[PDB]
């Protein structure tokens, strides 16, 4: 029920803390 | 102080209609305001006066500049006024209808001077009809009109 | 010959004939103008007919609704007198809308009345429902128990499936033949 | 005063069968046509004897006699698609009846229903009644749980189903009940909400329910 | 000629003849001017007609609207007595606007009413819908569910598809031949 | 010749004949002056029209608008009681403006009502729409869904393209030939 | 010559003849004096004319404007009821001005209304427009849609080109020839 | 009078056929004219017996007979494009019937339909019925998920479909169901709301949905 | 009274053709003139028999017969400019019938249409049907997206188009559906709220990357 | 015959409202297995109210008496 094919992060008006914490696994 | 204000406003209407205030151009209205104070304080009472200011700190914490939200404030005065008129509804209709009923007898007997007679009889009538619904009708509206904490969202919002 | 009820209404008269024909006694309906209807029987069936009057509580009372005891003609109207007339028009309209379903002959629905939750600081309670139904025979009445629960679920604010209780049955055996006249 | 004119205008929904015990038989199709004919015979404009038969009534009428005189019998359904020669669907892997006493059953069944000329006994398989019942419930992509046990299986459909999967699953069972009967395989469709309605729990062999962030409940191992 | 019922009006009489003809009996609709209508059947049909009167609860009651309990002729009207008259006019418009779809013959729509929001400061809750329908037979009624829930979704503030429930069915089999008079 | 209905007005009588003519039976439109109209059919064609009167719920009720519940002649009008007429007059004017397109014969639009977000301090919610339409046949009715959305999108303050749902269909087959009298 | 309608309007009778003459059936406009107009059709064309009555929803309602249920005769007028009467006169005057352009036969214009901003704490939002138009055929109607948006651009405070939507179309085929009487 | 004058003025929509069981069958085309013809035989202006047949109603009557005398049969539909010589679409990859037992079926089917003269049985393939349905579902640009199993496949359509996809879906299923029928392949349209509207999320192998700046949701794999 | 006098005054918008089964065919040009002629034969001012044909529905009458007796056939449309010699547009690169069994189809298509004399068969090419739809879509300068697959292609027109981009796209498709029909190529005009008209990109460490075409689009906050 | 528990004092004071109790009586047609008829009524009576439990309802039921169909008889003397 999550219709996308690839891999990646979609950000809709994040506050630069929940954005950069999501890059903390790569 | 909403239901105490209309109750103090209630007693001033019944005081003003019966005479007794025409020395301007009151003790009775003080009596109802004390009475609704005690019957509010007994069942619960003070538990709901502290709860609305404990929740007020959860939605109006300072260094955030919350305001009292002007556009629903502008109907506050008629909101207690329409609660004032319907609470003073039944006793002003009988006193007014009795006067013109007396006035039709002055048209039937010309030198009665029913204005003088109107002052002697109205203070007993204006208090008697309100004794019938004093017991079952007044004290529950006092508890109904107590402002509760659930409506705290509609009067405020923080600005940043 | 002997009378047993008189002065009935139209719908009270039609109920007495339909019960006695189930129990093999034949009665007669005679109109009397402005004094309502009247119901007579024969001579030997009179002793048994009074026995069925006592059990079935004839004549039937008029059915009672909750909006009858809080009339709108009163110039005052408390909020306990407004939610009760609001609930009483919903619990007749859902039952009358239930009669347009597939195979239902009769139904009766009840709603929970909540009036004292708004006067104090207490939160409003959840709302419960219950329904009855009589189905036409030949129906698999184990599979028709989930469409009434689905329709009645989100016709209100927020119910669960435990608060809805529907118990239903198949119709009785049909009475179609005449009683027969007692000859002597 | 013939009987076929006493019925409706269209002579295609009824079919009159002459019985062997001086009684005519009218075979209807549904409950509505049985009441159309039972009103005719109840008012009494036919001086001889006649009876109206059905499929749901006749399949429950000759099972009271069969559940008294021939108990523990494994059968499926009696079809009256040709009313002069019905077909009895007997099971194969659950009986121990020989060839000789099956003619006794085909003669003690013919005398209780007078309109049938002969009864045919076919042995239906038992696992092919559930493999078509599983494949049809799999085409609708519905969640189920099969429970195999001795002498009958049980398919359990629970949860919060939506509006299309209840109509499509109610249209499938009655088309299965129409052809197989409700003796062997039973459908149990049950609509209930999320059990443990809003509580977090730790399932499996050591279970506990959390009434609150600081409250534990220990029922049966979830 | 045993008389069954008298005094019915125009819309009540046309439902009685449509039910009795399903069970192979015919009636006569005799006009009486100011006293409404009247319905008589024969004597061998009298025993059967009184059986179907009690089961189908005939005569039908007139259908109830919530706006009848709160008249617009009052002097002052509360906000509780205004959202009940507002919500009652949309749901009468929503089932007449459902008849202009293809295939549909009848519909009934119910809305969840808000009661506590008029006197309290609580925010209102989500609104739940439920609908009934009768479709002309032969239609692929499985693919017909996705249009009514889509149409009913964005006719309000914010609903979701688990809070809308549609339970629909095809109409019954057609009755096209005359019952036939009972000769005896 | 048995009578079905009487007392109907002008607009009702041309709909009852238009439904019976779909089902191969004749009808006569009889006037009665100020007492409305009446309709009579023949005796062999009486059993079919009673079955179709109950199903299509004929005669039709007059179509209800929300402006009929709030008349302008009241002495006091709330702000809650004035937006309801305002919402129910824009809802009719876009319906009369959609009929001027190429191929549309009938249409009905429903606006999402919001009334409780005005007196309070909450911001007003987004507005949702839902429209129906009927096109003449022979048209590519899948490509004409994009300009009805384009016309209604910037007719309000701020809507999106997914809070509006248009469900449309083509008209039925033309009935041009006579029903035909029963031969006796 | 069976009758169809009566009690119509001068413009309502000029509309009934214009629909039937598109569909190859004739009519007779018999005047009744003070009652109004009345349409009687021939007997073989009676079945087809009834079918076109149900589809086109005839007789036509009078076209509604928003300033018809907020009349200017009352002694007091809210600011909510004063911007809606101002806005209801611009979109009528803009319609009278749009028909005098080069090629426009008819048009209809809607403006986004403002309700809550009189009392809510928000300043008023931008204006959104929507327009329809019917052009005489032979016109290169892809280039005409940019001359109406320029005219509609600076008819408000500050609107953009995205809040104006113009959907226009060439006119239909001409109906010029007579229907033809049935040979009876 | 004879039957073809007792119907309407348009003598083109019905075609009467004389039966073998001393009847006369009329072959309508939809449910709107069958009630027109059944109104005629019900009011009673005809002396002998007659019936009104249909494409879909007769396609359910002779399927009730077939699942009583011949169970576990793999077929799709009987086509009634010419009502005097119908064509029966039998499956190929799911049955083991020889030529000798196909003539008993084609001679016992003639006695159930007295209006027909012969039945022409052809063995259709099983992969082309699902290859035109899958390729027909990509042309409408719809997201789907095929689940294969033995003796039937099914296509489930999910998501927040807009108004053009729930009109192209009905115009495609009814054109495919009209040809093949719903015996082998069945569609299941179910529509849910999007959990991702104003939310930020990471997609791929370790997918999660941030329902708030401080609230994570780990979904099912 | 002959046939072409009972119709309207202008005797050139219709076209009366003699049939072979002793009937008489009238050839209208649109759905408006179809109801003009059908009112004549319904009101009953003509003694003999007559039928009404049409371009959009006679292409449907012999496509219902065609997808029963000849499945897996690739064709586009039948043009009826001269009704005594219709033209059938087959596919060249997707049809594998020889010359002997193509002449059987023309004599079998003759029996469905009793007004026609001989149906002409030509083999249209399959990439020319896609080149006219592509070069005609670039000529209007419309942002589109092509999806190639086996047995038909499809073109999607997404985005938040304005009124001119809708009017040019809607006008070209209806002048294209007339010629080739919608059996092979389907158009997918849809309005969504994104200012980026169809396309989608992901951005990391080198620039932008054009994503594969999918159904989900990002809603645009601007 | 059904009876409901009445509450008066709790609606005015700070005391919480009490639980709700139900009790029902019934006269059944004879020939019925009236031990199994007691569970549908408690299932019906539970969620026809706000908050009741299954042990605050008590059903007491009995089959009807034998029918009286014959005439008494006139006293001859």
């Amino acid at each position: 029920k999550i219709p996308v094919t690839g891999s990646g992060f979609v950000a809709k008006d994040d506050s630069l803390r929940t954005f950069f914490d999501a890059m903390a696994l790569q | 102080s909403w239901p105490f204000w209309v109750m103090h406003a209630l007693g001033c209407i019944i005081d003003n209609q019966r005479g007794a205030t025409l020395s301007s151009s009151s003790e009775m209205a003080n009596f109802l305001n004390m009475f609704a104070a005690v019957v509010y304080l007994q069942n619960g009472g003070l538990v709901t006066m502290v709860d609305v200011l404990n929740k007020s700190y959860q939605l109006c914490d300072p260094m955030n500049e919350c305001t009292p939200s002007l556009p629903p404030l502008l109907t506050f005065i008629n909101q207690v006024a329409q609660n004032a008129l319907v609470l003073a509804s039944p006793v002003v209709l009988v006193l007014l209808l009795s006067e013109v009923f007396l006035g039709l007898l002055s048209r039937f007997a010309p030198q009665m001077n029913a204005f003088a007679i109107s002052l002697t009889v109205k203070s007993g009538i204006a208090v008697l009809i309100m004794l019938l619904y004093f017991s079952p009708v007044l004290p529950d509206n006092v508890l109904r009109l107590s402002f509760q904490a659930t409506g705290l969202s509609s009067w405020f919002y923080e600005r940043g | 010959d002997k009378d047993l009820l008189k002065g009935l209404d139209q719908e009270q008269a039609n109920e007495v004939i339909a019960v006695l024909q189930m129990h093999n006694i034949e009665a007669n309906k005679i109109d009397s103008g402005k004094l309502g209807y009247s119901i007579t029987v024969a001579e030997p069936d009179f002793t048994a007919a009074v026995y069925w009057i006592k059990t079935y509580q004839l004549p039937p009372r008029p059915r009672v609704e909750i909006a009858q005891m809080f009339p709108a003609d009163s110039l005052v109207s408390s909020p306990r007198a407004e939610k009760a007339r609001l609930y009483s028009a919903i619990e007749q309209r859902l039952e009358q809308s239930l009669q347009t379903m597939e195979g239902v002959l009769s139904a009766r629905v009840h709603i929970s009345y909540d009036i004292d939750a708004g006067e104090n600081g207490r939160p409003p309670k959840p709302v419960h429902l219950s329904a009855l139904a009589v189905y036409e025979r030949g129906s698999p009445l184990a599979h028709q128990i989930s469409d009434i629960k689905r329709f009645l679920k989100n016709s209100f604010a927020d119910v669960d499936y435990d608060n809805i209780s529907v118990v239903l049955s198949e119709r009785s055996d049909a009475q179609l033949q005449a009683p027969g006249t007692p000859v002597k | 005063a013939e009987l076929d004119s006493l019925l409706g205008q269209e002579k295609e929904r009824f079919q009159v069968l002459p019985g062997r015990d001086k009684m005519l038989y009218v075979a209807a199709q549904n409950e509505r046509d049985t009441l159309w004919a039972r009103q005719v015979l109840a008012r009494g404009d036919y001086d001889k004897n006649a009876r109206v038969i059905n499929e749901n009534e006749e399949n429950k009428r000759i099972s009271i006699w069969l559940d008294t005189y021939y108990p523990q019998l494994a059968y499926y359904r009696i079809h009256f698609d040709e009313p002069r020669k019905p077909v009895f669907w007997l099971s194969r892997q659950r009986n121990t009846m020989s060839k000789k006493e099956l003619e006794v059953l085909s003669q003690k069944l013919r005398a209780l229903m007078p309109y049938a000329d002969s009864v045919n006994i076919t042995l239906m398989d038992d696992v092919t009644a559930a493999g078509q019942a599983e494949a049809g419930l799999k085409q609708q992509a519905l969640p189920y749980s099969r429970r195999n046990h001795k002498g009958g299986v049980t398919f359990v459909i629970q949860g919060a189903l939506d509006d299309v999967e209840i109509l499509r699953a109610r249209q499938f069972v009655d088309s299965y009940y129409r052809t197989w009967g409700g003796r062997y395989v039973q459908f149990a469709i049950e609509l209930k909400d999320d059990w443990l309605k809003g509580r977090s729990f730790q399932y499996g062999a050591e279970g506990y329910i959390k009434m609150s962030p600081g409250h534990w409940y220990f029922p049966s191992p979830l």
